[PDB]
């Protein structure tokens, strides 16, 4: 029934700043809204209930307000321990309750130029019959980056999987790896391999090749 | 030749809370249900075991009237074989119930701009209520291994909560006035009959 | 201190059955509202079931008719019986206490247990060396790495030179493949001058499969 | 078609008691209660009490706690009110109303008011005997001028029971007639005056008589007014 | 107990205008326990509004009510000639009490009184009492003051005055005053006068007469 | 015998209005209740309206506020006024007579049926 | 509302056999159950009311039994004019009466 929409899905801020998270509702839900804090690998922790009441043991810098269909959550002074995902929950109907999609809060950093590298498939297990070329992106901020595979001057689809690591504590930078799936017979057919990367820190897309 | 006092149940100034639901007894009168028919389109009018159209042609020994105020999205719990906070802790109907349930919105009467905190409901009990059973106790509810000796605190809660009706709420959180009529027929001679 | 400890997670075949437990201290489960919440890997939170102090039970539509919630007063424990498990019922399951005092909110959560529903079997890792470009580079040569593939359970720990190196080890999270077996990758950066001297290796450990393969990731020319 | 009919006007003496009736027709008698309200002359409404026609329960006002008793008769569909120890300041018009404020069966508040009213019964409490009007004439001034219109009238003085009817020439002069309300003097008797305006030239060519009909004493007096 | 105050006491309005009446309570009164009544002259009261917002049987749409807490209002959209009466508010939240009452009058242009005087009749003087009447003919404004001047000295405490209702045609008033004296003090003095002060009079007009 | 005959079905554009009629014979019309029941292949039989002998009307929470039932005892006719016709109103409509034996209620006589096509 | 289910969805029987249809409710309803018969292109006809009472004019072959949440319709002998669709209806909750999906009886 009731659908809760949060905004934004991702927010970046510095230590000492002020943040605001909004949780819209499809219908009017009075003041029955709750805020939770979840850190990676751990259970969510309650922060605010009834849209304004602060849970015992929660620092005074957390505050909430709103009624009807618009609600907000505010952190007066940001601290390093406050970087987590935040969920809003509605309890207008007692038995069934629903959550929002979440809002992941991350640290603020200056723009860093990405480094791109590629690795040819190894022959030591090419006898298996599966060739996987890996394209590497290292130490880039922010997270948004468009990567497109180009083989034999053509764009492929539905054959790549990407993995992104969590933000490093020391440098606050990410790292991305993309792998292209192909068979043995299709591997030797061509020798043009391009990994195209579109990013804010790059004026023009940069590709690297091997054969 | 006395006429039943249906208008006193429906047109009453004050309605009771859910956990004290104000049963009344009606007997030795002629029951005219045309007044219930002519009333404005109701949010709910459902009868169980008896057709609504076949009233005024049936005789009963006693007729009980129970009136209380609940919120909008709890009206569906006033029905046989239902489960919920109201059905388990406040008001329970038998599975073989014979009667009718009437509910209508009362936002213009039981709502205040600051908030009306005169209506309460029970939100904690050790066991579910038997049909037609009341519990007006206000003892502190224990949810832990340590007793509280009548002092509220951690794992010790008051068993009653207020509604706080406000005019700006949606239909699902607005006050509703509910009247449930229970028809009883026994080996005794009938006392309540239609025209 | 309110504590909830959960146990019973495991791996089942599609169509099988499983039973979860959640032991409580400092409060009694038969006197409190209790609920189960699941969170699919990489997704948001979702409600499963809730039980009232008197004995009332409610279920979500996705799990209605297949799951069953109950409790034992002697052991002070809460159970979740899962039947007709599908591939979509894979998540981390939590037991929480619900306080209706001022709205409905969840105040105490357990650590959670993981339930995996899949048809595969406990295979083992396969490591393919990530050969560098074998060409002179002006900057640091950041090409060494190992590629793990086709292994179902993923408590895998890829370490380099017996864990001596503490910098440059970037182990990406495992990514599930269409075949139904997990895959993982690793990478590291080293100075171009000391390529020959370092001679790094990959230590891949898979406890459910008992494998300690090392492919030596020797740079091919 | 709901109607309530009360008894007629009564004149009492201090220390006595009066019983007022109220008969209802056109509705189920036992489904509604009856409330009593009185209005002093030139004053506002004040509440007296309430009675249930189903079980006889009563609820009086604190001002009349020990003097008023209310009864109902279901056979004749009639309600009664009795006020003992009549005082000089109990002169008022007493009303009878069908009630929609308290339930007749259970005795709890309802949403409504007094939906139907009677016509009223006037009770007069005074220490005086029936008397007759001592009618006197008022004559126009000699200077019949300044617009050719003058005002003349007759004075009614020292009469008891209230109703007195004053007419000029048995209806010949119905326009330009002003009859003032009665005023209670310090001697216990009422007084009244009625004045009309006629053209100055009409004084010579017309004759005006003043008619007084004091029904309780049957002292019908007709007198004429002429210029001094 | 709860006390209801109605303001103002009188509300002079022209026909066709709108009317606002106020009923205020010392405590809080539930909206379901307030009512309004109408009383035309020489008639029994009738019910208009119950529940502070609901019209009774056979009541036109002109009358409306609204309010909550301790402030209530009655509104008449158009003023027909039969809507000029006295209105009351009452509550039964705690015991049962009535308000003071508000009177709605007809507004017209200011008119000036026509002051008269009438010497005591010869027949009455035989009995032993003297009556002097100072009539004030058709004027609009109710507020009028009449003072008796005997010889050169005023008199107080020996007079009583009566007023009429508004005439249906001209919507004016008429006032009378009577001076009560015995024959003992009637012949003692010589000059009698009636002082009139009114809004519509430029200066106090005082007609007078003397014995003989 | 007891016979019920319907009339008034046909094609109507969406958002329009149509009137259905049903004339009774063989029994005292004013002493019985009357109902309308629709049947479509998607959902089978469904009750849509009911009128009593004391000016009481009942509707389900699927068409209430759109349909109106009426009774004319003099002419022994039953009517159903339909407004705001969606595409889901296409079905076969019967007029049925209600009766009871104790506290138990049942439909004992049905009409031939009329077809309403809203498309 | 109350959901009514029937089983089997389709039944194939020969002349003279004994057939049984079942109806199930989502909530206890007592004896408030009715049975109907509808031939193709015609109006429904009442067979059983109060779950055990035979309507006047219905042949004695039809019988009904049950209470609570399980009900049964039985035809002792299947004459050729008994191939139709059979509906079960609940009368416990009013005025919202609900019908069952229907069971079709064929000929083999
Ligand atoms: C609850 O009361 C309403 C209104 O009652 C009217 O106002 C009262 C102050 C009093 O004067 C009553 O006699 C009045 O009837 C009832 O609604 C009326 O019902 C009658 C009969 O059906 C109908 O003729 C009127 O039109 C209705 N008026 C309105 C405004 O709805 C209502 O029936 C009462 N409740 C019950 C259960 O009887």
């Amino acid at each position: 029934d009731i659908v809760m929409t949060q905004s934004p899905s991702s927010l970046s801020a510095s230590v000492g700043d002020r943040v605001t998270i909004t949780c819209r509702a499809s219908q009017s839900i009075a003041y029955y809204l709750n805020w939770y804090q979840q850190k990676p690998g751990k259970a969510p922790k309650l922060l605010i209930y009834a849209a304004s009441s602060l849970q015992s043991g929660v620092p005074s810098r957390f505050s909430g307000s709103g009624s009807g269909t618009d609600f907000t959550l505010t952190i007066s002074s940001l601290q390093p321990e406050d970087f987590a995902t935040y969920y809003c929950q509605q309890s207008s109907d007692p038995p069934e309750y629903t959550f929002g999609q979440g809002t992941k809060l991350e640290i603020k950093r200056t723009v860093a130029a990405p480094s791109v590298f590629i690795f040819p498939p190894s022959d030591e297990q090419l006898k298996s019959g599966t060739a996987s070329v890996v394209c590497l992106l290292n130490n880039f901020y922010p997270r948004e980056a468009k990567v497109q595979w180009k083989v034999d001057n053509a764009l492929q689809s539905g054959n790549s999987q990407e993995s992104v690591t969590e933000q490093d504590s020391k440098d606050s930078t990410y790292s991305l790896s993309s792998t292209l799936t192909l068979s043995k017979a299709d591997y030797e057919k061509h020798k043009v391999y391009a990994c195209e990367v579109t990013h804010q820190g790059l004026s023009s897309p940069v590709t690297k090749s091997f054969n | 030749t006395n006429l039943c006092p249906f208008h006193e149940v429906f047109n009453a100034t004050t309605f009771a809370s859910v956990y004290a639901w104000n049963r009344k007894r009606i007997s030795n009168c002629v029951a005219d249900y045309s007044v219930i028919y002519n009333f404005a389109p109701f949010f709910a009018f459902k009868c169980y075991g008896v057709s609504p159209t076949k009233l005024n042609d049936l005789c009963f020994t006693n007729v009980y009237a129970d009136s209380f105020v609940i919120r909008g999205n709890e009206v569906s719990q006033i029905a046989p074989g239902q489960t919920g906070n109201i059905a388990d802790y406040n008001y329970k109907l038998p599975d073989d119930f014979t009667g009718c349930v009437i509910a209508w919105n009362s936002n213009k009467l039981d709502s205040k701009p600051s908030g009306n905190y005169n209506y309460l409901y029970r939100l904690f009990r050790k066991s579910k209520l038997k049909p037609f059973e009341r519990d007006i106790s206000t003892e502190i509810y224990q949810a832990g291994n340590k007793p509280c000796n009548g002092v509220a605190g951690p794992n010790c809660y008051s068993p009653l909560q207020s509604y706080g009706f406000r005019p700006t709420y949606g239909v699902g959180h607005q006050p509703y006035r509910v009247v449930v009529l229970s028809f009883e027929l026994l080996h005794a001679p009938a006392t309540v009959c239609g025209p | 201190e309110v504590q909830l400890v959960e146990s019973g997670g495991g791996l089942v075949q599609p169509g099988g059955s499983l039973r979860l437990s959640c032991a409580a201290s400092e409060f009694i489960v038969s006197y409190n509202y209790m609920s189960w919440v699941r969170q699919a890997p990489g997704k948001g939170l979702e409600w499963v079931s809730v039980i009232y102090p008197g004995g009332s039970t409610f279920y979500a539509d996705s799990v209605k008719g297949r799951f069953t919630i109950s409790r034992d007063n002697s052991m002070n424990t809460l159970f979740l019986q899962m039947n007709s498990l599908r591939a979509e019922d894979t998540a981390v399951y939590y037991c929480a206490r619900v306080l209706p005092i001022n709205g409905y909110y969840l105040d105490y959560w357990g650590q959670g247990t993981l339930v995996t529903v899949s048809s595969a079997s406990t295979k083992g890792p396969s490591v393919f060396p990530l050969a560098p470009s074998s060409k002179s580079t002006s900057g640091g040569t950041a090409a060494l790495g190992c590629l793990v593939k086709d292994y179902f359970p993923e408590p895998v720990t890829v370490s380099w030179n017996s864990g001596a190196l503490t910098s440059g080890v970037h182990t990406f999270p495992a990514v599930l493949q269409s075949s139904g077996l997990y895959s993982l990758s690793s990478v590291v950066t080293v100075p171009s001058s000391s390529l020959g001297t370092q001679t790094y290796i990959c230590n891949v450990n898979h406890k459910p499969s008992n494998t300690k393969v090392d492919k030596r990731v020797e740079p091919k020319s």
